[PDB]
């Protein structure tokens, strides 16, 4: 999950405060790559 | 025991009429496998309502610990089984009962974000301020996890 | 069927507060207890 990813623990600061990815990184499920997009008659779609 | 072994099997699976056919021969309701494993502790873990009730009218252990300090309550709280949870603390479970780690059934059930159980823990006098083996509370979990709703109910 | 197995949570933030690596922590383990194949020998003409 996302939430887990978010949770990875970078380094801990010298007070002891954590520095988690999510606090320098946005973590969301998204393509491979976002070159290709697809339509079937002006509507959304994929296909092979 | 023989029977002990086949209740160990019954309780896991699921087979309510088994369990029941078991407990009228005297199946062994303490039995348990090389891990410290009772019927109870499965019938937990694999969310078997019905098994669980039968089990405690027929005397098993609900504070039983495995090789690791673990109980049917833990396994209850971890894995989400809301139901199970009220009547193991109904029939005297220990709510503040530490594993090995020195963790709890409110740690375990904050760390999987099961916030019905986590209120139910409370209500039967879960331990908030409960620290395991690296000082880390049910909110310390929370926070951590980024649960800003299991967050307002430890407070 | 499913087995009873032996669930190990290794504490990120206490191995980085103790300076004590992951890649340390998870090959002394790994080496242990599973076995690690390191590289080969010659035992009489024979790679081993």
């Amino acid at each position: 999950s996302t939430e887990e990813f978010g949770k990875i623990l970078l380094k801990v600061n010298q007070d002891g405060s954590r520095v988690l990815l999510r606090d320098v990184a946005k973590i969301e499920l998204g393509g491979e790559n976002y070159d290709i997009i697809a339509e079937f008659n002006g509507q959304p779609a994929s296909g092979l | 025991s023989d029977l002990g072994k086949k209740l160990l099997e019954a309780a896991r699976a699921g087979r309510d009429d088994e369990v029941r056919i078991l407990m009228a021969n005297g199946a062994d309701v303490n039995a348990a496998d090389v891990v410290g494993w009772t019927p109870l502790h499965l019938a937990a873990y694999w969310g078997h309502l019905e098994i669980v009730e039968v089990l405690l009218k027929n005397g098993a252990d609900v504070n039983a610990y495995d090789t690791l300090g673990s109980t049917p309550l833990h396994l209850a709280a971890h894995f989400g089984h809301l139901e199970i949870v009220e009547v193991l603390l109904k029939n005297g479970a220990d709510v503040n009962a530490k594993d090995d780690n020195g963790i709890t059934p409110l740690h375990l059930a904050a760390n999987r974000g099961h916030l019905e159980i986590v209120e139910v823990l409370l209500k039967y006098g879960a331990d908030v301020n409960a620290q395991d083996k690296f000082g880390k509370t049910a909110f310390d979990i929370s926070i951590n996890n980024g649960n800003e709703d299991l967050a307002e109910i430890l407070q | 069927e499913d087995t009873p197995q032996f669930k190990i949570d290794i504490d990120q933030e206490k191995a980085q507060a103790l300076g004590v690596s992951i890649n340390d922590i998870n090959t002394t383990l790994g080496a242990a207890w599973g076995g690690s194949y390191v590289n080969d020998f010659i035992d009489r003409g024979r790679v081993k």
